RNA sequence: CCUCCGCAUAAGCCUGCGUCAGAUCACACUGACAAUUAACAGCCCAAUAUCUACAAUCAACCAACAAGUCAUUAUUACCCUCACUGUCAACCCAACACAGGCAUGCUCAUAAGGAAAGGUUAAAAAAAGUAAAAGGAACUCGGCAAAUCUUACCCC
RNA sequence: GCUACCUAAGAACAGCUAAAAGAGCACACCCGUCUAUGUAGCAAAAUAGUGGGAAGAUUUAUAGGUAGAGGCGACAAACCUA
RNA sequence: GCUAAACCUAGCCCCAAACCCACUCCACCUUACUACCAGACAACCUUAGCCAAACCAUUUACCCAAAUAAAGUAUAGGCGAUA
C-alpha cells in the first residue's frame, strides 16, 4: 500500500537513516535475470519512497534525512540497466550480428549535414507514406556554400583554442 | 509503460504490450488544498497515462484504485538569472487517485 | 487614426507565415534557416 | 458561474455530496396481462424486431434498452388507465428536459480582483429523463411537512469542486418538462435509464462495486429534487417564500435489466444561508436497492421474470391525486 | 496562391451545386478581369445543352415532359426542368415553354421538312427555311454554344449541299452541317434587355464592382466605325 | 458534348518514364535502395501492395460485379426517401390500385356516433396542439423536427385514452424502428419496397375487410392510368446488388403481427427537404401496399392469385399541421399484368388540423392583433384520426 | 546564351541574345538492341549519323563530350553490354543475324566489367557500389563456431 | 511580438491547436464515430510485476563486501559460457553437424519469435 | 458618492496582488512552497457505387428577388471503450499599472464593479461650467461659440 | 497579424414612423463635420462637446490570396506593418 | 570627503603548421523538436548596378592553379578613360 511509499514510522524524524553500499555492476552480473527483475522492483519501491521523502522535506523546509540513499538507489538501478542491456547486446550481436537494437541509416539532409536517421515503425510502406515522402533527404546545390562557411567557422574556433593553448603554456613557463 | 523507449507497433491480432522493468517513478505528495478522504495525490511523469497509474499502483503496490484524474501543472518561466535569461521551473503531471472499497 | 497597434497576434497566422515547414517549403527559406544556423541563432524559425 | 450537476454521474459518493447540495436525507425502503405485456416489450426489442444493422454493444443501451423502456411505459399506462383514471389525462413525455437552478451556501473568492468577497454557490441540474408522466393535480404528501428524521445530512470538509464538479456560465433554466402555461404542471413518476458509461460491468471492472447503488441513488436524488423544486417554483415558491405544502414525485431508474424505485418529498426550498439560518425542514428521498426484472432472455423466452419488480412499477403508476 | 476550381464534379445532376466566386482573379491570385466581386451567394444548376441525348439503353427520337420553368441566377434565361423515362434534366426554356408540356428531341432528317413546334429540338436539315432557331451546335454532337442568352433567336436562311446556313444574333452568317441540332423559337425572358437596374446597390448584388475613377483620354479606336459585315463563318471542312 | 470535371481538378498523369527503361538489357539505378526520393536518380516502379490481413478501418470493398448478390436485372427500390415525380397516380400504377376519394363509411361512422367521442374532445386536442407548438421545450418557437412526432405521439395517446370505453384497445402496441420488405413484378419490372421509419400500430386482430367481393370484382373495368413519357419507375433506386426476400419486420411468433396503421412523418425543418403532399400520399400508398403484400406473402405463399381474404392496412401521414389518411385493401397478389382485379385505396387528403399557430402575440400599432395559440382548428380532422384509430375496436 | 551589339555596331546597345537549335522528333532503329526509339534530334545529329553510317555506329564511336546526352550514354552502355555478353536475346530465333550484327560492331567490344560503368554519373555509380557492397551482417555465432572448430582441430592434431 | 524562445507546448495556440498537441504519453487506442475513443487493451502496457515474497535482495549492499574487478560481458564470453560446452562435448564425441547449429541455440531468422532482438519489438 | 460598467466565452498572453520568509507618495519586489482534476471544449468517421428541382423570414396567408445555411440509398467490412490535451491571474495589441484599440452571449437599468479631494490657502493668467440688469449680432472674415430650436432662396 | 481589394464560411443591427424603401427619427455599432483643450500629449493623431450614417454599394470576428521593373485602388499618384 | 579614480587578466589579431566536423536513450520537414497509414511535387539560364570616363549612351582591373622575368611590351579601346 501507501505505507510502502512512506518509510518505516520509527525512522520518521530520525535526522539520519543509515544505509548500505549501492549495488555494484559486477555483483549484478553475478545475479541472474529473474532476480534482477525482482531487484528492479525492490529498488523501484525504495526510489519512490526516497523521492516522496525528498519532496516532503522541500515542502516542510527541512533537510532531507540522508540524500545519499537516493543517490545510491539511482546508481544501483543504473548498474542493473547496464547489466541487462549488456546481456541483450551480447545476444543480439551473437544471433543477428547487428550492433544496435533500432534500425537506422546514415543519411544527408535539407541542410547538407550527415545525420543518423533512426527508423520509425509504420504499417504501410514508404513509397505510399505521405509524410515520409514530404521529407527531403538530399541537399540541393545552394547548401555547399553554407557548408563551406560552417567548416571555416569550425576552423576559426579550433585555431583560436590551439593558439591560446600555446599562449597559456608560455605564460606558465614565464612564471615557472 | 516506460519513458524514452520506442514502442512496438500493435497490428490487430497481436500480443499484449508488456513492460517488464518500468522506469516510471512517482512521488506521493501532500495536497496543497483540502481533499476528500479517499483521495491520494501523486506527482507523475508527463508520459504516464491514468490507465497506467492505475495499473502501476495495482500491480506494484497492490492498492485498489477506483478513480484516477490527471492534470498538467505548468512551471514558471518568469524567474530570470543575472544575464536576464529566463529560468524555467519544470512542468509536471499531478494525479488524484480515489481509493476503492471505502 | 492612432498607430502602433499593427501586431494583432494569431498563432495560426504566425506558424503559417514564418514557421519551419513554410521556411523549408521554399529553397530561399531553407537558405534563411541556413543563414540563421550560421549566425548561431537560438530561434531559427517561429 | 454555477456548478453543473449531472444526475447520471461517474463521480464516487455523489449521493452524499448531492444530499448535501439539495439538503436531502436518504431513507432505505419506501414510505397476468401486465406480465405478458412486459415480457412482450422485452422480447420485442431483444428477439423479434428484425434489425438490419448489426447492434454493437456500445449502441445496445440506445437501440434496445431505450425502446423497451418507453414502450413499457406506454403500454402499462394504457392498460392501467382503467384502474387509475388520472393516467388517461396524464401527459407522457419522451426525453424532455427538466432544469433546476438554486443557491446553497457561500464561499469567499480566493484570488483575483474580487478576492475576499462573498459569493453565492449556485448549482444547476440539467436532466433529460427517458420518460416522465405529468398530472394536472398534485399527488398526496407521503410524510407530513416538519417530519423529524433523526438521521442528519452529510457534510463535506472540502470544496464542491473536488468530487469532479466544474463551473460554467450558461442560461439559468427552471423547467418541469413543459412551460408554465401547461395545465399539467405536477409530476407523477419519472423513468430513467442509466447510460452505457455507468454499466454494472464497467463499474465492476473499475473496482466500483460499492458504487453500483451510489449511481442509482445519486440519479434519484438529483433528478427528483430538480423536478420537484421546479414544480414548486412553477407554483411560485422560492427560498424567501417557502413551500406551504409538500411536493412529491417518484422515479424508477433502470439499467435495462436492474430496476430501483425512489420517492422524493420536497419540504423546503430555503437552501440559501440566510433562509437556512434556522430552517428545520429537511427534504426526504426514500429508495430501494436494485433488483433484476429478468435473469436472461434465451431466444424466445424470459428465464427469471421477477413479478415483484413489475408489481412495484404498477403500484407507482397506480398512485393518484386525492 | 492555391486556387482549385469548384468545377470539379464529374456526374450530371439536377441538384444545385455550391459555386465559389473568383473575384476576377486567375489561378495565380492576380486580377485578370476587373469589375467582378461579391454578389449574392449563387448555386449552379447544371444545364444539358445536348438536347438529342437518348437515355442509356434507348436509341432514337424521344419526348420529355416539361415539369417546371424556373429562374436561373447563373444566366439571363429561364431554365426548364424536363423529364423523360427515368431521367430529369435542366434545359434552356424557350419563350413560351410552360409547365406540363411535351417537347420532342429528334435526330431524323426527312425528305419533307417538319412543322416546327416551339421548344422542339430538330436537325437543321429537318427544319424549314426561315425557322427562328435557338441553341445551335457548330459540329454534330458538340452541344449548344450559340444563341443561348435570353430572347435571342437565329434564322435558318439556306439549306445547301449537306450544309445549313444560319443568321447569328450579331447578324452574322454561320454555316454548319445539316445534322446539327437546333431548338425552335426564341429563348425565354424576351424583355431581359428592358430591365432597369435602378441602383448601384443592385449592380453590387449582381456582383459588379464599380468602374475605376481614373480619367482616360479617348483614343483613335473611339469614334463610330461602320465596318462591313464579316464573311460567313464555316465549320464544314 | 460538354463533359463535366475540368482538367485542373482531374488528377494528373505520372511523370514520363525514364528513358533507361526503354533501353533493353540495362539494370536501371533507382532510389529504391536509398528508401528516399533523390532528384538525380531514376524513379523506381514499385510493385502493387496489399495488406494481407483485414483491418476494418482500412477496408476496401470488392468490385461491384464480384459481389455475391449481384444481378444483371435491375430491381427498382422504393424507400422512405423516394419522391415520386407523378406522385399518387404513379403509386397507383406501381401498386395496381383504384383510388376512392374519402374514407370508408364504416370508418367515418364509428365516430359519427357520439358516445365514441372523447370527453372535452376539442379542448383536449387544442391542448395537444398548444403543447406541441408552444409549450414543449425551453425554446420560444419549437421546430418541426420536434413538434411533429410530439403531436403525433400525443394524439395517439389521447385516442388511446378510450380504453375505458373500448376494452379491445389492449390488444395493440405502437412499434418504432420497424422495417418491412416486399418485392413484386409489374409489367416485367422488379419493384421492391423497403419500409422504414415511423410508427407501426401493431394489433393481434386482422383489420376487417372494407369492400365486398362484388366491389372487388367490379374493380375489373378500371384501366390504370399511364403518364407517358414518364417511366413508371422515375424516382426509385435502380439497384443492381439486391436480394429478393419478403419481410414483415418481425420474426415468427410476435404477439402483435398485424399492421393496423403506419404513421408517416414529414419532420424536416426545410421545405425542399420536406415532401410535397402528393409525394407523401404516394409514400403512404406504397408503404401500406408493402405491409399488405408482406402479410399476404407470409400467410398465403409466394403464389400469384386474387386474394380470397383481402388484406387491409391503414396509414396516417402528416407533417404536424396537414394530415392525410389512407385505407388500403390488397385484393390480389397477381400484379405482373395490368388487367384483372385491382387493389383498393380510400384516401382523405389535405386535412388541416389548424391553419396557423402564433407562438408570440402579434402586437401591431401597440394593440394585440392576434392572440397566442392555434388558428383555425379542425375537429373533423381529429375525428377522422380517432376513427382510423378505433377501426377494428369500437 | 550571349550578348550582341544592336546592328553590328559596337557604339550601339549591347543586348542579350539566346540562340536555340531547330529540334526535330524522329524515329531511329538500333540494330544491336532491336528497338525503335523516338528521339528529339538536331539536323546535326542526323548528318553525324549519316557520316557514321548508322545510329549504332554514331552511338558507339561518339564519346561523352560530343554525345552530350545521358540518353546517348545509356544507349551506349546497353549496346556495349549486349555486345560483351553476346546476348542471345538479340533476334533469339535467328543466331546468324545475331552473329552478323555482332561481327559488324566487334571493334567496340569492351569487357562487361568495364561496360557496366559506361555513362554512369557519380551518384548512380555511388549507388551501384553501395548496392553491390551492402552485405547484411554475419552472426558472431557462426564466426565463433568456425573459431572453436579451428582451435579444436589444432587440439585434435595435438 | 510573440515569445519565440520558450518551448511550444499544448497550452499555447487556439482550441484546435491545444487539443491536437499532447505531452508525449503513447496512445492506448484509436478514435472513431462521434469523436468516440476505443481503448485497445493490447496497446495498453501491462506491468509484469513479480512475486517478492521470499526475496533476499534488499535495496542496499553491506559495506563488508569484497571488491570485485569490473568485467563487461561480451559476446565472446557468452559464446564461451553458453554454447562452447555443448559444441566441445559434441565434437569430442564426434556428432557435430556443421549445418544444424540450430540445436546449439542459433536462431537462423528472428521472425516467428515473440521477442525479436533485431528489429527490437519488446519493451525494457 | 460614481457606475458608459460588469460577469462569462473566444482570441491573445503564459504564473504576472495565493501562503511563508526577507528588505528600503506611503507598505503587485526577491526567494521558497503550492495550485487549474471533465461531464464544458478540443481531438472525429471503412470502401465502392448511387442519391440529393421545390429557400429563409413564428411559414400560415401573402409578396417577391439579389434566387439562398442544414437530406440519402444499395452491397460488402466492423466487438471494443471512456485515452490524450486546454482549464490559474488583477491578463491582450499600443516602448508604460498608457484617458487609445479590442469579437460574441447575458446584465444592457445592476445582486456585478468602483473613488473625482496628499494637507492647506482661496492672488494673477489659463481651463471647465453656472447665473446675469437694459439692449439683442451693434461681434466677427463668417452668428465661430453659445443660446434658442427657427423662414425663404442662389451656385455646384 | 496594419491597410487596399478579393475568396471561404460566419455574426450584429433596440425602440418609433410607414409597412415600399441603398426611406426618415433614433440606440448599440461604424465614421469623423465644427469648436475648444492638448502640442516631448493620456495619445508618434487623443479628449470633451457637437456632428454623418445606422436593413445596407452597411459594420464586423476567423482562416486564405495577390509582393515591389510589382500588387491593389468607387484616382486621393490613395494604400501595401507609425 | 562624497561621487569617484586607479588596476592585469579574460580573451583576441596576424602568420606558420595541419584535411575539419556528425549515432546515451527519446523527439524532430505536420503548427519542426508531434510513437503509429494509400502516396508520389521535385535540382540545373550570361549577374546587375554603384563607380571612372570630370555628363553619358560603347567602354570602366576583380584569385582561377606556386615567385621572378619578358612587361605595363605586343595588343585592345567613344584609339578616350582605361584595359
Ligand atoms: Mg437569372
Ligand atoms: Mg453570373
Ligand atoms: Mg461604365
Ligand atoms: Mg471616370
Ligand atoms: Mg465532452
Ligand atoms: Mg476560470
Ligand atoms: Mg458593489
Ligand atoms: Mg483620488
Ligand atoms: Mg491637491
Ligand atoms: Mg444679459
Ligand atoms: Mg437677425
Ligand atoms: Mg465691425
Ligand atoms: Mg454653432
Ligand atoms: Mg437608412
Ligand atoms: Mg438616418
Ligand atoms: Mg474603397
Ligand atoms: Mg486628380
Ligand atoms: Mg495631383
Ligand atoms: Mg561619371
Ligand atoms: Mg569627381
Amino acid at each position: 500500500g501507501l505505507e510502502e511509499f512512506f518509510d518505516d514510522p520509527k525512522n520518521w524524524g530520525q535526522e539520519k537513516v543509515k544505509s548500505g553500499a549501492a549495488w555494484t555492476c559486477q555483483q549484478l552480473r553475478n545475479k541472474s535475470n529473474e532476480d534482477l527483475h525482482k531487484l528492479w522492483y525492490v529498488l523501484l519501491k525504495e526510489r519512490n519512497m526516497l523521492l516522496t521523502l525528498e519532496q516532503e522535506a522541500k515542502r516542510q523546509r527541512l533537510p532531507m534525512p540522508s540524500p545519499e540513499r537516493l543517490d545510491k538507489v539511482v546508481d544501483s538501478m543504473d548498474a542493473l540497466d547496464k547489466v541487462v542491456q549488456e546481456r541483450e547486446d551480447a545476444l543480439r550481436l551473437l544471433q543477428t550480428g547487428q550492433e544496435r537494437a533500432r534500425p537506422g541509416a546514415w543519411r544527408r539532409d535539407i541542410f547538407g549535414r550527415i545525420i543518423w536517421h533512426k527508423f520509425k515503425q509504420w504499417v504501410i510502406p514508404w513509397h505510399l507514406n505521405k509524410r515520409y515522402n514530404r521529407k527531403r533527404f538530399f541537399a540541393l546545390p545552394y547548401v555547399d556554400h553554407f557548408l563551406r562557411l560552417e567548416r571555416e567557422k569550425r576552423a576559426r574556433i579550433k585555431a583560436r583554442k590551439e593558439n591560446l593553448e600555446r599562449k597559456k603554456a608560455k605564460i606558465l613557463l614565464k612564471k615557472f | 509503460m516506460a519513458r524514452n523507449v520506442v514502442y512496438p507497433l500493435y497490428r490487430l491480432g497481436g500480443p499484449q504490450l508488456r513492460v517488464f522493468r518500468t522506469n516510471f517513478f512517482i512521488q506521493l505528495v501532500r495536497p496543497g488544498v483540502a481533499q476528500p478522504e479517499d483521495t491520494v495525490q501523486f506527482r507523475i511523469p508527463m508520459e504516464m497515462t491514468r490507465v497506467d497509474l492505475r495499473n502501476y499502483l495495482e500491480g506494484i503496490y497492490n492498492v485498489p484504485v477506483a478513480a484516477v484524474r490527471t492534470r498538467v501543472q505548468h512551471g514558471s518561466n518568469k524567474r530570470r538569472d543575472h544575464r536576464n535569461v529566463r529560468i524555467k521551473k519544470p512542468d509536471y503531471k499531478v494525479a488524484y487517485v480515489q481509493l476503492a472499497h471505502g | 487614426k492612432a498607430r502602433g497597434n499593427e501586431y494583432q497576434p494569431s498563432n495560426i497566422k504566425r506558424k503559417n507565415k514564418h514557421g519551419w515547414v513554410r521556411r523549408l517549403s521554399t529553397p530561399a527559406g531553407v537558405q534563411v534557416i541556413l543563414r540563421r544556423m550560421l549566425k548561431g541563432r537560438k530561434s531559427l524559425s517561429h | 458561474m454555477k456548478y453543473m450537476v449531472y444526475p447520471q454521474t461517474f463521480a464516487l459518493n455523489a449521493d452524499r455530496w448531492y444530499q448535501y447540495f439539495t439538503k436531502t436525507v436518504f431513507l432505505s425502503g419506501l414510505p397476468a396481462a401486465l406480465r405478458a405485456v412486459a415480457c412482450d416489450c422485452l422480447l420485442q426489442e431483444h428477439f423479434y424486431l428484425r434489425r438490419r444493422r448489426r447492434v454493437h454493444r456500445y449502441e445496445e443501451s440506445e437501440v434496445i434498452s431505450l425502446p423497451f423502456l418507453d414502450q413499457l411505459v406506454s403500454t402499462l399506462v394504457g392498460l392501467l388507465s382503467p384502474h387509475n383514471p388520472a393516467l388517461a389525462a396524464a401527459a407522457l413525455d419522451y426525453r424532455c428536459p427538466v432544469h433546476f437552478y438554486w443557491v446553497r451556501g457561500e464561499e469567499i473568492i480566493p484570488r483575483g480582483h474580487r478576492r475576499g468577497r462573498i459569493d453565492d454557490l449556485r448549482y444547476q441540474i440539467d436532466d433529460k429523463p427517458n420518460n416522465q408522466i405529468r398530472i394536472s393535480k398534485q399527488l398526496a404528501e407521503f410524510v407530513p411537512l416538519d417530519y423529524s428524521v433523526p438521521i442528519e445530512i452529510p457534510t463535506i470538509k472540502c470544496k464542491p469542486d473536488k468530487l469532479p464538479l466544474f463551473k460554467r456560465q450558461y442560461e439559468n433554466h427552471i423547467f418541469v418538462g413543459s412551460k408554465t402555461a401547461d395545465p399539467c404542471c405536477y409530476g407523477h413518476t419519472q423513468f430513467h435509464l442509466l447510460p452505457d458509461k455507468l454499466r454494472r460491468e464497467r463499474l465492476l471492472r473499475q473496482n466500483c462495486a460499492d458504487q453500483i447503488e451510489v449511481v442509482f441513488r445519486a440519479n434519484a436524488i438529483a433528478s427528483l429534487f430538480a423536478w420537484t423544486g421546479a414544480q414548486a417554483m412553477y407554483q411560485g415558491f422560492w427560498s424567501e417564500a417557502d413551500v406551504t405544502r409538500p411536493f412529491v414525485s417518484q422515479a424508477v431508474i433502470t439499467d435495462g435489466k436492474y430496476f430501483s424505485f425512489f420517492c422524493y418529498q420536497l419540504n423546503t426550498l430555503a437552501l440559501t444561508t440566510q433562509a437556512d439560518q434556522n430552517n428545520p425542514r429537511k427534504n426526504i428521498c426514500w429508495g430501494t436497492q436494485s433488483k433484476p426484472l429478468y435473469e436472461t432472455i434465451e431466444d424466445n423466452d424470459v428465464k427469471g421474470f421477477n413479478d415483484d419488480v413489475l408489481l412495484q412499477i404498477v403500484h407507482f403508476l397506480l398512485n393518484r391525486p386525492k | 496562391a492555391n486556387f482549385v476550381s469548384w468545377k470539379s464534379r464529374t456526374k450530371y445532376t439536377i441538384t444545385p451545386v455550391k459555386m465559389r466566386k473568383s473575384g476576377g482573379r486567375d489561378h495565380t491570385g492576380r486580377i485578370r478581369v476587373h469589375g467582378i466581386g461579391g454578389g449574392h451567394k449563387q448555386r449552379y444548376r447544371m444545364i444539358d445543352f445536348l438536347r438529342f441525348r437518348p437515355e442509356e439503353t434507348k436509341s432514337g427520337p424521344f419526348e420529355e415532359k416539361v415539369i417546371q420553368v424556373r429562374y436561373d441566377p447563373c444566366r439571363s434565361a429561364d431554365i426548364a426542368l424536363v423529364a423523360g423515362g427515368s431521367r430529369k434534366r435542366w434545359i434552356i426554356a424557350t419563350e413560351n415553354m410552360q409547365a406540363g408540356d411535351t417537347i420532342l428531341n429528334s435526330n431524323h432528317i426527312g425528305r419533307m421538312a417538319v412543322a416546327a413546334r416551339e421548344g422542339d429540338a430538330h436537325p437543321l436539315g429537318a427544319l424549314p427555311v426561315g425557322t427562328l432557331i435557338n441553341n445551335v451546335e457548330s459540329e454534330p454532337g458538340r452541344g449548344a454554344q450559340y444563341i443561348r442568352a435570353a430572347g435571342t433567336c437565329g434564322v435558318l436562311l439556306r439549306k445547301v449541299n449537306g450544309t445549313a446556313i444560319i443568321q447569328l444574333p450579331s447578324k452574322r452568317q454561320m454555316q454548319v452541317l445539316e445534322t446539327c441540332v437546333a431548338t425552335v423559337g426564341r429563348v425565354s425572358n424576351v424583355d431581359h434587355n428592358k430591365r432597369v437596374i435602378g441602383k448601384a446597390g443592385r449592380n453590387r448584388w449582381l456582383g459588379k464592382r464599380p468602374n475605376s475613377g481614373r480619367w482616360h483620354r479617348k483614343g483613335g479606336w473611339a469614334g463610330r466605325k461602320i465596318r462591313p459585315l464579316p464573311p460567313m463563318k464555316s465549320y464544314v471542312k | 458534348a460538354y463533359e463535366w470535371g475540368v482538367r485542373s481538378t482531374r488528377k494528373s498523369e505520372p511523370p514520363p518514364l525514364d528513358r533507361v527503361y526503354e533501353i533493353p538489357g540495362l539494370e536501371p539505378i533507382t532510389f529504391a535502395g536509398k528508401m528516399h526520393f533523390v532528384p538525380w536518380l531514376a524513379r523506381p516502379i514499385f510493385p502493387p501492395w496489399d495488406r494481407g490481413y483485414k483491418d476494418p478501418r482500412f477496408y476496401r470493398s470488392p468490385p461491384l460485379h464480384e459481389h455475391p448478390l449481384y444481378k444483371d436485372q435491375a430491381c427498382y427500390i422504393f424507400h422512405h426517401r423516394c419522391r415520386l415525380l407523378e406522385g399518387v397516380k404513379q403509386a397507383l400504377w406501381l401498386t395496381k390500385t383504384k383510388l376512392i376519394e374519402g374514407l370508408p363509411e364504416k370508418v367515418l361512422s364509428l365516430v359519427d356516433d357520439p358516445r365514441n367521442h372523447i370527453e372535452n374532445q376539442d379542448e383536449c386536442v387544442l391542448n395537444v396542439i398548444s403543447h406541441a407548438r408552444l409549450w414543449q421545450t425551453t425554446e420560444e418557437i419549437p421546430k418541426r423536427e420536434t413538434y411533429c412526432p410530439v403531436i403525433v405521439d400525443n394524439l395517439i395517446q389521447l385516442c388511446k385514452s378510450q380504453i375505458l370505453k373500448h376494452p379491445s384497445l389492449a390488444r395493440r402496441i405502437c412499434v418504432q424502428n420497424s422495417t418491412f420488405s416486399a418485392t413484386w413484378n409489374r409489367e416485367s419490372l422488379l419493384l421492391q419496397v423497403r419500409g422504414s421509419g415511423g410508427a407501426r400500430l401493431s394489433t393481434k386482430d386482422p383489420l376487417p375487410t372494407i369492400a365486398s367481393r362484388e366491389e372487388i370484382e367490379a374493380t375489373k373495368n378500371h384501366v390504370l392510368e399511364t403518364f407517358y413519357p414518364i417511366s413508371p419507375i422515375i424516382d426509385l433506386h435502380e439497384c443492381n446488388i439486391y436480394d429478393v426476400k419478403n419481410d414483415t419486420g418481425f420474426q415468427e411468433g410476435y404477439p402483435y403481427p398485424y399492421p393496423h396503421t403506419l404513421y408517416l412523418l414529414d419532420k424536416a425543418n426545410l421545405r425542399p427537404h420536406r415532401l410535397q403532399p402528393d409525394q407523401l400520399r404516394a409514400k403512404m400508398i406504397l408503404f401500406a401496399f408493402g405491409s399488405a403484400l408482406a402479410q399476404a406473402r407470409l400467410l398465403y405463399g409466394n403464389d400469384a392469385k386474387v386474394l380470397e381474404q383481402p388484406v387491409v392496412v391503414q396509414s396516417v401521414g402528416t407533417d404536424g399541421r396537414v394530415f392525410h389518411f389512407l385505407v388500403f385493401q390488397l385484393n390480389t397478389t397477381d400484379l405482373d399484368c395490368n388487367e384483372g382485379v385491382k387493389n383498393l385505396a380510400w384516401v382523405d387528403s389535405d386535412q388541416l388540423l389548424y391553419q396557423h399557430f402564433w407562438c408570440l402575440p402579434v402586437i401591431k400599432k401597440r394593440v394585440v392583433v392576434e392572440p397566442v395559440g392555434p388558428v383555425g382548428f379542425k375537429p373533423e380532422t381529429f375525428r377522422k384520426f380517432l376513427a382510423l384509430y378505433l377501426h377494428g375496436a369500437a | 546564351l550571349g550578348q550582341i551589339y544592336a546592328n553590328n555596331d559596337k557604339l550601339s546597345k549591347r543586348l542579350k541574345k539566346v540562340w536555340k537549335p531547330q529540334l526535330f522528333e524522329r524515329e531511329f532503329y538500333s540494330e544491336i538492341l532491336d528497338k525503335k526509339f523516338t528521339v528529339t534530334v538536331t539536323m546535326r545529329t542526323l548528318d553525324l549519323i549519316d557520316e557514321a553510317y548508322g545510329l549504332d555506329f554514331y552511338i558507339l564511336k561518339t564519346p561523352k563530350e560530343d554525345l552530350c546526352s545521358k540518353f546517348g550514354m545509356d544507349l551506349k552502355r546497353g549496346m556495349l553490354l549486349r555486345l560483351a555478353r553476346q546476348d542471345p536475346q538479340l533476334h533469339p530465333e535467328d543466331p546468324e543475324r545475331r552473329a552478323a550484327i555482332y561481327d559488324k560492331y566487334k571493334e567496340f567490344a569492351i569487357p562487361e566489367e568495364e561496360a557496366e560503368w559506361v555513362g554512369l554519373t557519380l551518384e548512380e555509380a555511388i549507388e551501384k557500389q553501395r548496392l553491390l557492397e551492402e552485405k547484411d551482417p554475419v552472426p558472431l555465432f557462426k564466426i565463433y563456431v568456425a573459431e572453436l572448430i579451428q582451435q579444436l582441430q589444432q587440439q585434435a592434431l595435438s | 511580438g510573440a515569445d519565440r524562445m520558450s518551448k511550444w507546448t499544448s497550452k499555447r495556440g487556439p482550441r484546435s491547436f491545444r487539443g491536437r498537441k499532447g505531452r508525449g504519453a503513447k496512445g492506448i487506442g484509436f478514435l472513431t464515430s462521434g469523436w468516440r475513443f476505443v481503448q485497445i487493451k493490447e496497446m495498453v502496457p501491462e506491468f509484469v510485476v513479480p512475486d517478492l515474497t521470499g526475496f533476499k535482495l534488499k535495496p542496499y549492499v553491506s559495506y563488508l563486501a569484497p571488491e570485485s574487478e569490473e568485467t563487461p560481458l561480451t559476446a565472446a564470453q557468452l559464446f564461451s559460457e553458453a554454447v562452447a560446452p555443448a559444441i566441445e562435448k559434441d565434437f569430442k564425441d564426434g556428432t557435430f553437424d556443421p549445418d544444424n547449429l540450430e540445436k546449439y541455440g542459433f536462431e537462423p531468422t528472428q521472425e516467428g519469435k515473440l521477442f525479436q532482438l533485431y528489429p527490437r519489438n519488446f519493451l525494457r
